[PDB]
């Protein structure tokens, strides 16, 4: 859905994925994913200070 | 035949118009309704198909998540061209309850599909133009409602 | 001396604003039967709206 | 009279300004068109006396403004384009009617009915319609 | 068959983009910053456009902005494509900033065509809807399709079938999804107190908003409009006195109606303070 590759900050990503999950998903349980696998996601921080995650 | 679904060398609708890759990922469609895997739940779908055979509902209820996991790009599609991909969803959950409750048809002419839990979510001051012709989530008030009347028959409002 | 510097002091308030005031009549002005009573007019309307109003 | 005056100005121009030799800022008199507007015609019978036999009889009148409509445009040049070889003409308006071109003009191009009406590139003159009591 | 080169409007475009690629590089950076946000439209400020060619490129488009908007279009398509092919794969300008502001009384027929800026008091406000901006329809006869057909405020179908194994005209089907829309709003704005002498009674006009612009005005707002001057089909103006000019019949009427590109809402000490000199 976005003409450009930037990925869409973390403040949005969580509240989407929260109500998947059916519990509410913080930014410390991103940093467990990271751990298991340093390759997974790229995670460059946004200039306005939002965290991004991004294949 | 999936991987090849993934292979576009054309527009998102143009491509599903294709009767190749529409066939695909009927079949597609059709193998997933079947088969699932929810740990202890197992093929949950099978208990959903089989308790909508039993009420008879012609509202084929499916959770997006679900079908993003067994078919990955198959559920993308879904949502980047709902229209197009509804219309052989249609006869894919028709086929695929038959399965289980045959001669569906003999009573229903059509399966049209509900999707639940759709995880993206807009407000009415968010509707962008790149929005239109997409699958979208809004949240609001019922302030004005119309009456129930045949369209060309099925009900409309 | 002080009087005679408050002068002086307005005058160059007008002398250095009349710089932005000839691209007023330069942009959308078109012809010479344009009088001077019209003209006041326009000029105190465009900057009307601006931080330095003028009479 | 009106076109005796413009003939007049232009006379006056050319025989006053350049033919007595003052000056020449007369250049761009040749092509503009003047007016002169007669006003003081003699004190008029008012409207309540005005007949049938008055027509297109200058006359005078008094009175006071009640309505006035905005600035509307009315059409003096229109502006045609081909809509299959893109050629522009200049269709003046002659006694208040409009000619439109039946195939574009261009020796090449004759297709009949090929011309359109542009209308943002026309050219229009101020009407003002005021109502007096 | 070769169409018409309009020589003057090519030259307007040379310029524009040379403007856009040269001028100090805020331009260039727009674009950039269009394409991370994914946003529709680019701003000009028109004291930076008279600042090249001596004001003369300035004077050309504005006396005459209709007829070089497509020129300007194109200039800015082929710059997308040279830096943001991203934005040219997902369009409007809007110029701001002009010097002379023109009083509601200042709309007169000869200025029809150029750009001007006016203020007034708005009174109403309509809400919002899509106007077609570019539709396509596909051909009746045989299945042939016709993009890009440009409306020009007027419900414009195509006239040929460009295929010459079809001879259809005049019969055709819109196209609602390679269509494109965009948004449109009506303002009625009015002549504020200190723009007439007391006692007398203030004007009214319509004016026109599109894209981003709409809902930016606000019903009591001293708003500031940017834009150019355009006539609409008008019915109204039959039944007054006075011979009424024909085209063959047609009638042709018109009223005046402002295009806005731009608004602004006109009613801290620092930023006061770097406005003045
Ligand atoms: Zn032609
Ligand atoms: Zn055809």
């Amino acid at each position: 859905s976005r003409s450009t590759g930037v990925p869409p900050e973390l403040h949005v990503l969580l509240p989407q994925i929260s109500s998947m999950m059916k519990r509410k998903i913080v930014q410390d349980d991103i940093l467990k994913l990271l751990t298991i696998w340093s390759d997974a996601y790229v995670v460059e921080l946004n200039s306005r200070g939002e965290l991004t995650m991004n294949l | 035949l999936e991987s090849l679904s993934n292979v576009k060398a054309n527009s998102y609708s143009e491509w599903i118009t294709q009767p190749n890759v529409s066939r695909t990922i009927a079949r597609e469609l059709k193998s997933f309704l079947l088969e699932y895997t929810d740990e202890t739940g197992r093929s949950v779908y099978g208990a959903r198909i089989r308790t909508l055979g039993e009420m008879n509902s012609e509202s084929l209820e499916v959770n997006y998540r679900h079908l993003a996991e067994s078919k990955a790009i198959l559920a993308l599609f879904l949502a980047k061209c709902p229209e197009e991909m509804l219309k052989i969803f249609d006869l894919v959950a028709m086929e695929a309850t038959e399965l289980h409750y045959p001669d569906y048809a003999r009573i229903h002419s059509e399966i049209h599909v509900r999707i639940s839990d759709f995880p993206t979510i807009y407000s009415l001051r968010e509707l962008r133009e790149s929005n239109l012709s997409s699958l979208v989530r809004v949240t609001g008030v019922v302030t004005r409602r119309t009456g129930v009347f045949p369209q060309l028959y099925r009900n409309y409002q | 001396a002080l009087l005679s510097q408050r002068q002086k002091r307005y005058q160059q308030f007008l002398a250095m604003k009349m710089t932005q005031v000839f691209d007023i009549l330069f942009s959308l002005t078109r012809g010479q039967p344009y009088t001077e009573t019209y003209l006041s007019s326009l000029i105190v309307d465009s900057l009307q709206d601006s931080n330095n109003p003028i009479g | 009279v009106i076109s005796i005056m413009d003939q007049t100005i232009k006379d006056c121009m050319v025989s006053l300004i350049v033919d007595n030799n003052l000056d020449y800022d007369l250049d761009e008199i040749e092509t503009k068109f003047y007016k002169v507007r007669p006003y003081n015609v003699g004190s008029c019978k008012g409207m309540r006396e005005l007949n049938p036999n008055d027509i297109d009889k200058l006359i005078n009148l008094k009175g006071l403004v009640l309505r006035s409509t905005p600035v509307i445009p009315d059409m003096k040049v229109a502006f045609f384009k081909c809509n299959v070889c893109d050629h522009t003409m200049a269709v003046e308006i002659d006694r208040g009617v409009i000619q439109e071109p039946a195939r574009c003009e261009r020796i090449d191009c004759n297709e009949p009915n090929s011309m359109s009406l542009i209308h943002n590139r026309c050219s229009f003159a101020d009407k003002q319609v005021i109502k007096l009591q | 068959v070769k169409k018409v080169d309009d020589v003057t409007g090519e030259k307007v475009r040379e310029a524009f983009e040379q403007f856009l690629e040269d001028f100090s590089k805020v331009y260039r950076a727009q674009i950039e910053f269009m394409k991370i946000y994914d946003l529709n439209t680019i701003y000009i400020d028109y004291q930076h456009l008279s600042m090249r060619e001596n004001g003369a490129l300035a004077m050309a488009i504005s006396e005459q902005y209709y007829r070089f908007l497509p020129f300007l279009q194109k200039g800015l398509r082929r710059v997308v494509r040279k830096y943001a092919p991203e934005l040219l794969n997902t369009f409007q300008i809007s110029f701001f900033n002009l010097p002379t502001v023109h009083r509601i009384r200042d709309i007169r027929s000869e200025k029809i065509g150029s750009l001007l800026s006016i203020s007034g008091t708005v009174t109403r406000t309509s809400e919002v809807r899509p106007e077609l901006y570019k539709a396509s329809f596909t051909c009746d006869m045989c299945r042939a399709i016709v993009d890009n057909v440009e409306q020009s405020f007027k419900y414009t179908e195509p006239t040929f079938c460009p295929n010459p194994s079809c001879e259809n005209r005049a019969f055709w089907t819109l196209n609602v999804t390679r269509s494109r829309f965009l948004d449109w709003q009506k303002v009625r704005i009015q002549e504020n107190a200190n723009e007439i002498p007391t006692g007398s009674m203030p004007r009214t006009l319509d004016v026109i908003l599109r894209g981003d612009s709409v809902e930016r005005a606000k019903p009591g707002d001293r708003c500031k409009f940017t834009g150019v001057e355009i006539v609409v089909p008008d019915v109204t103006q039959l039944g007054l006195p006075g011979v009424k000019p024909s085209s063959t019949v047609r009638d042709l009427t018109y009223k005046i109606s402002f295009l806005a590109c731009h608004v602004i809402s006109i009613g801290d000490q620092e930023v006061f303070l770097n406005s003045l000199s």
